[PDB]
């Protein structure tokens, strides 16, 4: 299992998921097709904010 | 200005060229799903009216 570490905004959660498309979607990460899994995404505007 | 949903309003496009790519930019897109379609696909497709 691999493990990747990155921050996006609220309106770009949706896309992050396969067969998806956008301008963060396609310019920064992408995930194929049969992608095994699931991502996990929290709020930090405590923190990052 | 929008027309109610009970007076809702209906334009018609035809005759014409149109780019999905100039519609997908806005930022507040949250509800968005196709069901005799995919999103993806739309900006090589063809209709009649």
């Amino acid at each position: 299992v691999y493990a990747d570490s990155f921050v996006i905004r609220g309106d770009e959660v949706r896309q992050i998921a396969p067969g998806q498309t956008g301008n963060i979607a396609d310019y920064n990460y992408k995930l194929p097709d049969d992608f095994t899994g699931c991502v996990i995404a929290w709020n930090s505007n405590k923190l990052d904010s | 200005r929008f027309a109610s949903v009970y007076a809702w309003n209906r334009k018609r496009i035809s005759n014409c060229v149109a780019d999905y790519s100039v519609l997908y930019n806005l930022a507040p897109f949250f509800t968005f799903k196709c069901y005799g379609v995919s999103p993806t696909k739309l900006n090589d497709l063809c209709f009649t009216n």
